Formats: C-alpha cells, structure tokens, sequence
C-alpha cells in the first residue's frame, strides 16, 4: 500500500537548569518504532516496535550519535532564535522538527517533508520541490539565507529521496503483516437508559489499526451528523486505536438506528445495531 | 507565545470486567507547550509507577501523551485523571466511566 | 533511520 516514515523532534530550553531537553520519536504510518531522550541516564536510540529489534548494533550506534549531535545543534538554534526575536534569555522556548517521506505501493517517493515550528508556530519548511524554503517571517529568513549558503536543501533532498525511501522499504519488509495488513475494529453497540423517555446508543470500535476510521449513526439509513457525540480517536496503548460515537434516541425507537463503520481492515463497511 | 489547552480522555484498554487485569489510560492531546502534569487517581489518591508514552505531536504541532497503569477494576474503586497545564486555571479532573 | 544533523538555524 501507500506508506510514510516520520521523525518528530522536540527541544525545550530551560535556561538556568542546563542544556535543553531533546526528545525524538520515529513512526512508520501510525506505529512508533524508535525513541531518544537526552535526559535518559545513558541516552541512546531505543526500539519501540518488535520489527526494528533485528537491526544490528551499527544501526543503534549511528542513530544515537546523530540524536546527540542534533540535540547540540537544536541548543544552538534555540539560542539563535531567541536572539532573532529579541526574547528574554530567562524563558523556556520550544523547537519542533518534523521530517520524512510518503511512498506509494511500489515504494517510490510521492512527497518529502522537512519543517519546523518555534513556540508552536510554523517557522521554516522545505517546499514540495525539495529545493526551496518557505520562511514565516524575517527571523526565519535569517535561517533561510544561512541554509541556502550551506546548501541544506540538497542535504535534506539526498536523505528524503535516498535513506528515507530505502529504510522505509526495509521496515515494511521486516514489519510484514503488522505494517502492511490493516487490523479491523472489534465493534459493539451499548445501550444506556437516561430516563423513561431517552436512551443513549453508543457504537464502539476497538483494537483497530491504522487510526483512520469513520463511525456514523443513521436513522432509517440517513446520517445523524448534528446529533452524534463523537470522541477523538485514542490509543489503546497496545499500538491499536479506539473510537466511539453516541446518539440519544427516544425509548422504543432504538430499532430505527444503525451504526456505520468504515475502516481499511474491514472487508466491507459494517452496519451495527443494538443486539 | 502559542498556548493550547489539553483535551483529556480517561478509559480502559479493554472493556472493564470486575476482577480482570486491564490498563487505565489517560490520553492528553492538543496541548502546547509540552510542560504538563498528569496523575492517575484511585479513590482520590495518586497512583505510583504510572508510565507514559514518548512525547509526540500532531501535524498542527500540538503535543499528545498517553499515561497508563495496569489495574484490576472493581465495583467500588473510583478512578480519574488529574491534569495541570499553564492553560488550566485549576487542575482538570476527568473521572473514569467504564461506559466511555 | 534518522537524517544526519542539520546546520543550526
């Protein structure tokens, strides 16, 4: 199928309490597979999915040295950015980084990503051409000119077209059914009287992967959009996801209501009832 | 500076069955900055050895964390999640409802 | 695998 790999870095300054904390996580699609934390006792890249565990010592050692160097680089970036914005040297600030690749079923690169936020606001981003930058403001233009002089876009493009695509291909090969084959939801409807005249119907989707899902209540096969309570999709903690949708109905009218479930793992969309 | 208020959901990994081992989850999402305090409570008291997911974020740069502990639900034991964040003028307490 | 370290901003 189509697949993505993403790395997410967070650096948070803490002036007076030492160097910024740097955290990295890596994902294939909706599966976290690595972490690094600069505050760990002996910081190293650690596995977080079973199929990455087979990578040899050279992998872990290379990646650990990268994160240690990136933490120092982000520390310099946070110092430069509080200067660009004329900000107090006492305050805590956040630098976030997000990069990686989207590939099609043949493993070919569809899109590369390399972008940054400062204190939760977009700062600079590599354009879809993988050759030019979009800067948010005059501070980010300082970074843009520095990165143009250093030929940073060519370095990012080499990774995104090269190591990103090749390593994602590898992970999909080693992760087999865990990454390639969607896990459909386990579904059920519950019923909760509110009063003699009103009841809640709640449609559950549990244990599904990936996270993308649609749950809708219908009355006689028509969507009840404006009357459905829908919770945000949430992690079960075992790499699968949960969601529910609820509707309040007149007591004795439950039979008019059906829950429609759309998920990649389902052979076809499900229609569920209170039963 | 951007400040976004956390969303909170408290829930079990598996449908609750009294006397059956499970996980209690408090999912905090959509927040900024990342500094956040999350306690799981049993009958109003802080649970020790609570673990959390590695700090991650969404395409809008907002952070998310899952806090979790192994637990055995009973009829009488009450569970909740207590969250403190710069955006909250008081701690936000969300009670566990086995039906949500 | 992650990308080699960037130039500072």
């Amino acid at each position: 199928g189509s697949h993505s790999m993403r790395y997410f870095y967070t650096s948070v300054s803490r002036p007076g309490r030492g160097e910024p904390r740097f955290i990295s996580v890596g994902y294939v699609d909706d599966t976290q597979f690595v972490r690094f934390d600069s505050d760990a006792a002996s910081p190293r890249e650690e596995p977080r999915a079973p199929w990455i565990e087979q990578e040899g010592p050279e992998y872990w050692d290379r990646n650990t040295q990268i994160y240690k160097a990136q933490a120092q680089t982000d520390r310099e970036s946070l110092r430069n950015l509080r200067g660009y914005y004329n900000q107090s040297e006492a305050g805590s600030h956040t630098l976030q980084s997000m990069y990686g690749c989207d590939v099609g079923p043949d493993g070919r690169l569809l899109r590369g990503h390399d972008q940054y936020a400062y204190d939760g606001k977009d700062y600079i981003a590599l354009n879809e051409d993988l050759r030019s930058w979009t800067a948010a403001d005059t501070a980010a233009q300082i970074t843009q000119r520095k990165w143009e002089a250093a030929r940073e876009a060519e370095q990012r493009r080499a990774y995104l077209e090269g190591e990103c695509v090749e390593w994602l291909r590898r992970y999909l090969e080693n992760g087999k059914d865990k990454l390639e084959r969607a896990d459909p939801p386990k579904t059920h409807v519950t019923h909760h009287p509110i009063s003699d005249h009103e009841a809640t119907l709640r449609c559950w989707a549990l244990g599904f992967y990936p996270a993308e899902i649609t749950l809708t209540w219908q009355r006689d096969g028509e969507d009840q959009t404006q009357d459905t309570e829908l919770v945000e999709t949430r992690p079960a903690g075992d790499r699968t996801f949960q969601k529910w949708a609820a509707v309040v109905v007149p007591s004795g009218e439950e039979q008019r209501y059906t829950c429609h479930v759309q998920h990649e793992g389902l052979p076809k969309p499900l229609t569920l009832r209170w039963e | 500076m951007i400040q976004r208020t956390p969303k909170i959901q408290v829930y079990s990994r598996h449908p609750a069955e009294n006397g059956k081992s499970n996980f209690l989850n408090c999912y905090v999402s959509g927040f900024h900055p990342s500094d956040i305090e999350v306690d799981l409570l049993k009958n109003g008291e802080r649970i020790e050895k609570v673990e959390h997911s590695d700090l991650s974020f969404s395409k809008d740069w907002s952070f998310y964390l899952l806090y979790y502990t192994e637990f055995t639900p009973t009829e009488k034991d009450e569970y909740a999640c207590r969250v403190n964040h710069v955006t909250l003028s008081q701690p936000k307490i969300v009670k566990w409802d086995r039906d949500m | 695998e992650p990308r080699s370290p960037s130039h500072s901003m």
